[PDB]
RNA sequence: AUCGAGAGG
DNA sequence: CTCTCTCTCGCTGACCTCTCGAT
DNA sequence: CAGCGAGAGAGAG
């Protein structure tokens, strides 16, 4: 259909992408002071969108509980660690 | 508290605001002569030392 | 600095001087065609360049997402629809100083007061 | 410093003007070779000003060099030492004139007295050196 | 060296929605650099957006 | 509903699909499939043929596209 | 980063975290902080072994 | 696809950057000492100077790309024909220069073709490089980095278990012919 | 034995 | 000439512990 | 990778 492309770094420094599929629509006051601060794209034109930020984050990463409010290397720790810990690695 | 954390996040605010009048400034290229260092590297020390001072 | 290049057999002119009348005549030698040259200057090397400033501005170059947009515009336009880069050269010595760029009027428009040369 | 200097902020200025090496590279902004036949007269307008000016009392082909009035400013140099060292290093091979300090736009006229003039020229960019400790490319004040 | 490559990077682009034109196949334009490259190369990392 | 834009929780369910058509290992199994469909092939073909030649002659061995049981 | 328009000299393009880690880091954010992190690592691993070599 | 040789040419601008007589000479993968881009332009029958300048100069205004290539038009005056600078090519007469010829078409842009009659191509492509060359020497665009992702590319399973297969198949090749070589018996 | 890989601090 | 740099070009070095899998 | 150990390679008296 077109609605997804594929993109390789040679054509990711030419197009322009958006974290949030919100920050395109159009934004013409009181905000809870724990959403962490988010500067304004203030970008014209997006030429894509990124699917979900936290695509970019491994498996590993994936598994992490809230690595954005914790700090990157014990991030990396914490990846090695999982590979080192135990598990039903299969059902079989 | 959410008092200090207003004071934390105008401080940023207030930080964020004279980097950009700074970076106006070395738009218009009405900035001093620096001498001993280009005049980028002024610039970059003087928004690195700002944000600096900021989060103290 | 102009370079010539004789027209018959596509080489390089080399600069000559008439001492009788005292001039400059670009003389090729892989073929005799010799020339009178407009230009009183034979080589010029700049050790400082503002050329490269700009470099390929286009027409599309005013489409392109990646470039940003400004609320300013050039008074030649009277359109604010722009683009504005910091220079293309890569020099020890950098101005910061935005380059812009609009549609209308295809004229760049530069932000510093110091100079409006070119 | 020396002994019994503090608070000597121009004394400093000008050990820091001393010893930070400065080259004829360092100062030009331009180098452009012309061939001017006569020597009284010129193509360029702003030199035919300074030949007028040089009513005081060889190769036609010139070297004529532009140089950056804010270095000058920053540096102890003037550009009639610019120009006193030129002629130092050349020892009458070649002749200098210089626009005045005070003339907005300042030209540094070379005639032999083309290859030999370039290469000269590069030898004179490269290799003049003018109010300086050698090893020494910036120094800087501080307390 | 091809004029007008923004209406040919347009049908290229509608070609690789389509799928006529391979989605691992790459193509960038860069307007100062004048310059299209398209690489149908293998072991180049895409992300899916 | 088909004319309103899409919210984060819904980009969620495209990163489902994707991930079921593609599983996490896609990449290895694409290079390999790959390989084994056309690279093989190509393989034999390129520098198959075998030439003998005799003075009185001459025999050629080239080869038919592989088959993997 | 890709999602930064060109020629951004800002503190947030430039990698500056406004935010606190009980707020949470951007995605922007947490990759600058993820090539501080790995540079640190790099730098840890390098220290450790010249100085080996050092003291021995 | 086939056998797979990584090419390596370099193009190399002498001279330190306030040192004068700057000249451009390109090493060919075959020969030992870097011939002058010009003498190589003239070996793949690019013979006007200008012609040269236009390959490797994309826009005719710009005064010190040509400054930069009058000490090479200097070096390639002296070679004005293709057969010369064909023949002035190695070490080791009229088999240099068809050797030359060969080493033209094999190891010069080996990617772009191998055959005669695309040298305007290779041409065109040379001036290119020597105009990048160009343009990081005037300092207007910085050096190209290694560290960057879309250069990089990440070789799977298949392509190396493929090139250890190509090799393998080779060796058995190889061992069949011997085979038939060694005996008409069969 | 060797080599290699991986992991721990 | 000619020792005197002086600008090239070679090479050799760079904490323990625990698996395992191949030879 | 650098230095130090050499050797070409002038070299500026
Ligand atoms: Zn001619
Ligand atoms: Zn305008």
């Amino acid at each position: 259909e077109g609605l997804v492309e594929y993109i390789d770094a040679e054509e990711e420094e030419s197009i322009l992408i958006a974290m949030q599929p919100e920050d395109l629509e159009p934004a013409e006051l009181d905000v809870d002071p724990a959403k962490r601060i988010r500067v304004s794209h203030h970008a014209t034109t997006f030429t894509h969108c990124e699917i979900h930020p936290s695509m970019i984050l491994g498996v590993a990463a994936s598994i992490i509980p809230f690595p954005d409010h914790n700090q990157s290397p014990r991030n990396t720790y914490q990846s090695a660690m999982g590979k080192q810990a135990m598990g039903v690695f299969l059902t079989n | 508290d959410g008092p200090t954390m207003r004071e934390i996040t105008e401080t940023i605010a207030e930080a964020k605001k004279k980097v950009l009048d700074v970076t106006k400034e070395a738009q218009a290229n009405l900035l001093t002569a620096k001498h001993g260092m280009t005049l980028r590297e002024s610039f970059e020390d003087n928004v690195v030392r700002f944000l600096n001072e900021a989060r103290d | 600095t102009t370079f010539r290049f004789c027209r018959d057999c596509n080489n390089m002119l080399y600069p000559r001087e008439d001492k009788e009348n005292n001039r400059l005549l670009f003389e090729c030698r892989t073929c005799s065609y010799v020339e009178e040259a407009g230009s009183p200057l034979v080589y010029r090397h700049e050790l400082i360049t503002n050329i490269g400033e700009t470099a390929g501005v286009v027409q599309d170059i005013g489409s392109d997402p990646t470039l940003p947009r400004s609320d300013r515009e050039c008074p030649k336009c009277h359109s604010r629809e722009n683009v504005f880069f910091q220079s293309q050269q890569r020099r020890k010595d950098t101005s910061m100083v935005l380059f812009f760029v609009c549609l209308s009027c295809s004229h760049i428009f530069t932000s510093d007061q110091k100079n409006k040369r070119t | 410093l020396e002994p019994g200097h503090a608070a000597d902020q121009e004394q400093a200025k000008l050990i820091r003007s001393a010893i930070e090496h400065t080259t004829l590279k360092s100062v030009t902004i331009a180098s452009e070779i012309y061939y001017d036949p006569d020597p009284r007269s010129t193509v360029i307008p702003e030199d035919e000003e300074i030949i007028q000016l040089h009513f005081s009392l060889q190769s036609p082909w010139l070297l004529r060099l532009e140089l950056d009035r804010a270095a000058m400013n920053d540096k102890d140099l003037t550009m009639g030492q610019v120009g006193e060292r030129i002629k130092q290093t050349f020892k009458n091979d070649l002749f200098v004139i210089w626009s005045e300090d005070n003339d907005e736009k300042l030209i540094i006229r070379c005639r032999v007295v083309d290859h030999m003039l370039k290469k000269i020229e590069n030898t004179m960019l490269e290799n003049i050196t003018l109010r300086g400790v050698e090893n020494i490319e910036r120094v800087v004040m501080m307390k | 060296v091809h004029r007008n490559p923004a209406r040919l990077m347009e049908t290229l682009r509608t070609l690789r929605r389509k799928g006529d034109i391979n989605p691992e196949v790459s193509m960038i334009r860069d307007i100062r650099e004048k310059e299209l490259k398209i690489f149908t190369d293998a072991g180049r990392v895409y992300r899916p957006l | 509903d088909e004319s309103a834009p899409i919210t984060a929780e819904d980009s969620w369910a495209v990163i489902s699909a994707f991930f079921r058509e593609k599983g996490l290992v896609s990449q290895q199994l694409d290079s390999f499939n790959q390989f084994v469909d056309y690279t093989l092939q190509d393989i034999i073909c390129e520098d198959s043929t075998l030439i003998l030649e005799q003075l009185a002659r001459k025999y050629e061995i080239s080869f038919g596209k592989i088959y993997v049981t | 980063l890709p999602h930064f328009s060109k020629d951004d000299y800002s503190p947030e393009s430039k990698g500056f975290v406004e935010n606190s880690y009980l707020r949470g880091l951007t995605p922007q954010e947490f990759f600058f902080h993820a090539m501080g992190g790995r540079e640190g690592l790099i730098d840890t691993a390098v220290k450790t072994a010249e100085t080996g070599y050092i003291q021995r | 696809k086939g056998s797979r040789f990584i090419s390596t040419l370099q193009v190399k601008l002498y001279g330190r950057e306030g040192s004068s007589a700057r000249t451009i000479k390109a090493t060919l993968p075959y020969i030992k000492q870097d011939i002058p881009i010009v003498i190589i332009f003239r070996a793949l029958g690019i013979i006007p100077d200008g012609e040269i300048l236009e390959h490797i100069c994309y826009d005719v205004n710009d005064w010190q790309m040509l400054e930069m290539l009058k000490p090479c038009v200097e070096d390639g005056f002296v070679i004005q024909d293709r057969e010369t600078a064909l023949d002035f090519i190695g070490r080791r007469k009229e088999k240099r220069i068809q050797y030359a010829k060969d080493i033209l078409q094999k190891e010069f842009l080996p990617h772009i073709t191998q055959l005669e009659g695309f040298e305007s191509r290779k041409a065109f492509f040379l001036g290119y490089m020597i105009n990048r060359l160009l343009l990081c020497a005037l300092d207007r665009k910085d050096q190209d980095d290694r560290d960057h992702f879309g250069k990089k590319r990440l070789d799977l399973a298949g392509p190396l278990l493929a090139q250890l297969f190509k090799t393998l198949f080779k060796k058995l090749t190889k061992d069949i012919f011997r085979y038939m070589q060694r005996t008409v018996e069969e």
